[PDB]
């Protein structure tokens, strides 16, 4: 098992090819071991993902507009939330081009996709509370006036700090 | 001393181009970013910077119609290569839905050949890498 692992949790092939590709290049540059999420839901087994998350020390939860279309991604967040409550990992919420309140209160396009995917599902309530609580962890914001390269450096800094602290 | 000038529209200024500028900077290559969405009035300061740049990098909005974009925004950047004949020009067609042929045609008409393109198979990070290597080779050239 690897044990200076950073888990990068998110969805979107466009996000993987763009912003995340730079974040990944900067982490590797700093010899930090990272695990990339199944961003296409190309069907890596859910138990493998949830286990990788548990084996991590850091999780970067990158909330984008596509996060709530995936039942598996939402299950990952639940697992994130469960693990932080047992104290086995540092979680850092990243808000990619949406406001945190949008996430917390499941507003707009973000929540509409969530409500559509979770219609008539028993676990809906528990999921709703996770989205309400994870954005209270300190976290990092990226809006359209943000200099992305600076935000990448800011995230890498937070990761270095968290890793020395463990 | 010697430096590189990146030209682009505003939509990419804070995303793709910032990564591009950061990458050059890590490699020890000084650079400045010029926004071409500015009209010819404030642009008069930026003309100065482009002219003394050794390498001028044009990051084009490849999803857009070149006929609706070239003359309006980038003609003025290319026209700085006249004053400095030592200056080399690098062109980047950036975008997730390129009007690839329209732009290749435009670039040919203006006489530009040193060209990089967005591809669905490569990340923007790889694209940045390819451009930094080209610039570096041209930078001491």
């Amino acid at each position: 098992p690897p044990q200076h692992q950073v888990f990068i949790n998110f969805r979107g092939a466009d996000l993987r090819r763009r912003f995340v590709s730079h974040l990944v290049t900067a982490l590797k540059l700093n010899n930090i071991n990272v695990f990339i999420d199944d961003y296409e839901d190309r069907g890596q087994p859910l138990d493998v993902l949830l286990k990788r998350i548990e084996e991590s020390k850091i999780v970067l939860a990158i909330f984008s507009g596509n996060y709530t279309e995936s039942v598996w991604c939402v299950r990952e967040l639940e697992k994130i939330k469960d693990c932080t409550d047992e104290g086995t990992l540092v979680a850092i919420p990243i808000f990619y081009k949406l406001e945190p309140s949008t996430v917390r209160d499941l507003k707009g396009k973000f929540g509409d996709r969530f409500r559509s995917m979770a219609k008539g599902d028993e676990r809906k309530k528990k999921w709703k509370e996770a989205f309400n609580l994870i954005p209270n962890i300190m976290g990092i914001i990226i809006d359209k006036k943000s200099v992305e390269s600076e935000k990448v450096n800011e995230i890498v800094k937070a990761v270095k700090t968290a890793l020395t602290g463990i | 001393e010697e430096f590189v000038c990146i030209s682009c529209v505003e939509e990419v200024r804070y995303s793709f181009v910032s990564h591009l500028s950061e990458a050059l900077r890590r490699k020890g290559i000084n650079n400045v970013v010029v926004d071409v969405d500015i009209d010819d009035l404030l642009f008069k300061e930026s003309q100065a910077k482009i002219e003394k740049a050794g390498v001028s990098v044009m990051v084009l909005p490849g999803n857009c119609d070149p006929s609706e974009v070239w003359l309006d925004k980038f003609a003025k950047v290319l026209e700085c290569q006249r004053n400095n004949k030592d200056q080399a020009v690098v062109s980047v067609l950036y975008g997730d839905s390129l009007l690839r042929d329209q732009w290749l045609s435009e670039l040919d008409f203006r006489g530009l050949s040193r060209i990089h393109q967005s591809r669905k198979e490569c990340s923007d990070s790889i694209l940045v890498e390819e451009i930094v290597r080209d610039v570096y080779e041209t930078h001491f050239y």
